[PDB]
């Protein structure tokens, strides 16, 4: 969302993801800007296990595991 | 022809009319029912309504003879 | 693309600063007609209106949009106004198709260094 605060940017977030990692899935970041899409792909290390999803819509953020765009 | 990919003709770029555009209006002068079929032969070519349906009728059994008069 | 709203308020900014967009969506033409309407620039004389339409755009450019239009401009003047389509793709003034545009581009270009600068 617009809302990040910034904590939630660089810390809780982080948290969730920073145990996580396995099963290699490139992360890419999307912010859904109300203007445009920018795409930072962040890849800067973690690449999350299957079972981040329901964990992952625990804090404030509705997402999916899409067909990657990246791969193909 | 209704989103403006192609240019609308009256039935067809070459064989069109205006004075058949009150009835193919509706369809974008695309011949879609029996009943353009009937009108066309009401405006075009001064059938009455009832002579417009036994036109339509003709076309349906599609017979030999038949077509030559109405033709006419 | 995308989303309805950002495009509908982008048409707002282009109805407050091009007088044909206005005059356009004030006379609220359908669909066919209207995007002949929004892909011609508005010239206007003494007492004609020549809609210079870019020929990108010929083949939606038809007598039975041009007259629904007419009707329309004619409403909106409040006189008989002979309107025509002309067709002449020369840029040198922008449509209410046109006029859209810009404005977004050079938005998006600004609120993406804002979400580069949020920092983390």
């Amino acid at each position: 969302t617009d809302r990040q605060i910034d904590d939630q940017l660089l810390n809780r977030l982080r948290q969730s993801l920073e145990p996580h990692r396995s099963g290699t899935i490139p992360v890419h970041l999307y912010y859904q800007r109300a203007d445009a899409r920018a795409r930072l792909r962040f890849g800067a290390t973690w690449r999350v296990s299957p079972s981040d999803r329901l964990l992952n819509d625990l804090r404030g953020l509705i997402g999916s595991e899409q067909v990657e765009l990246e791969f193909d | 022809r209704k989103h403006g990919r192609e240019e609308i003709s009256y039935p067809d770029v070459q064989w069109q009319h205006e004075s058949l555009k009150p009835v193919l209006e509706p369809t974008y002068g695309i011949i879609l029912y029996q009943e353009q079929v009937m009108q066309i032969a009401q405006v075009l070519s001064g059938y009455t309504l009832g002579g417009a349906d036994m036109l339509r009728r003709a076309m349906g059994k599609k017979k030999p003879e038949e077509m030559a008069k109405q033709r006419s | 693309e995308k989303t309805p709203e950002l495009a509908a308020k982008l048409a707002a900014e282009a109805i407050e600063r091009d007088p044909w967009a206005a005059q356009v969506s004030q006379l609220s033409l359908p669909k066919l007609v209207e995007q002949v309407a929004l892909n011609a620039w508005k010239e206007e004389s003494d007492n004609a209106v020549c809609l210079h339409l870019r020929s990108s755009q010929r083949h939606l450019n038809n007598r039975g949009a041009q007259q629904k239009l007419a009707e329309a401009l004619s409403m909106l003047k409040g006189s008989t106004v002979e309107l025509t389509i002309v067709e002449d793709d020369n840029p040198a003034v922008r449509t209410p198709l046109e006029w859209r545009q810009a404005i977004y581009e050079e938005k998006l270009a600004q609120a993406r260094e804002s979400i580069i600068a949020d920092n983390n």
